[PDB]
RNA sequence: AAUUUCUACUAAGUGUAGAUCGGUC
RNA sequence: AAUUUCUACUAAGUGUAGAUCGGUC
């Protein structure tokens, strides 16, 4: 270890109006067309940032 | 009551044409989200009544960029279009897709998704 | 001039209610087929407007079998609902889902679909 | 498009693949 | 929900698993 450990604090950014989803159970495409999928699908919200 | 009933009867006329453009944003999103990238068609966007069936090809806001990304609204969820990679933030909410690439498009391209993919 | 253009009017009215309805059709088509069969909404079936958020219970035609086989209607596009199982053949295009067996039923249950599962 | 921050993903289901010492123009 | 006809399916992607002889209230 060494000195200056150094805890910093962080404020909020993205209000609370502008977050956008991947919902729950519902088949979205797929960036790369390399992949051997073409879709997914998850159970829960996937958020963005 | 006279003449704000008639605004009132124009905010429902642009109201079932909002409607409609929602309608065919919804089903067009689904043959959208249909397609893996590659096949998508290059795509006018704005964040105004697009009307498809009424499009009027004059003013240069025209343009030929393959959407993509078309997630929620998670206030109110919607089908939204970024019109160029993921990190170019161009969120719009009124798309109409046309045939091909810049330079005096084409007219339409009505219902013709299916015959994309 | 008068009273023709005034039932014109509540023809366009009638139009922004009908796709409404059509547009949570289409809504609840999508959030209903990416349901497995077993935890679907028990779901009040016709083939008229049926605008859930001005609906009234007094009829005796409400009924909540569970919903199955939905699937596509290619001669309009339309998203059709068969009601009973495969072999019912009962299909319609107007659907409300609710919660449970028959008699005096809870009322509506409106987007609260996402809550099914 | 979810991260200790950045980038390309969904990548076996609130993540996955890499990289990062420093407060200063 | 695709069949020689019927049924349970989507079952590896214009199909899979079975069964069916007679014309006749
Ligand atoms: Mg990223
Ligand atoms: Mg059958």
């Amino acid at each position: 270890l060494s000195g200056g450990a150094e805890l910093f604090m962080r404020r909020a950014s993205l209000k609370k109006e502008e977050l956008v989803v991947h919902p729950a159970n519902s088949p979205i495409a797929n960036k790369n067309p390399d992949n051997p999928k073409k879709t997914t699908t998850l159970s829960y919200d996937v958020y963005k940032d | 009551h006279n003449d704000e009933m008639y605004l009132v009867v124009q905010a429902l006329i642009r109201a079932c044409i909002i409607k409609e453009i929602d309608l065919y944003t919804e089903q067009l999103y689904n043959i959208i989200k249909s397609l893996p990238y590659d096949k998508r068609p290059n795509v006018v966007y704005s964040d105004q009544p697009l009307d498809p069936n009424n499009l009027d090809l004059s003013e240069p806001e025209l343009w030929a960029e393959q959407v993509g990304e078309c997630m929620r609204y998670a206030h109110n969820d919607q089908p939204c279009f970024y019109i160029g990679s993921t990190k170019r933030e161009l969120r719009v909410n009124y798309i109409v897709p046309v045939i091909g690439v810049r330079d005096e498009i084409e007219r339409v391209m009505t219902l013709e998704e299916v015959r994309n993919l």
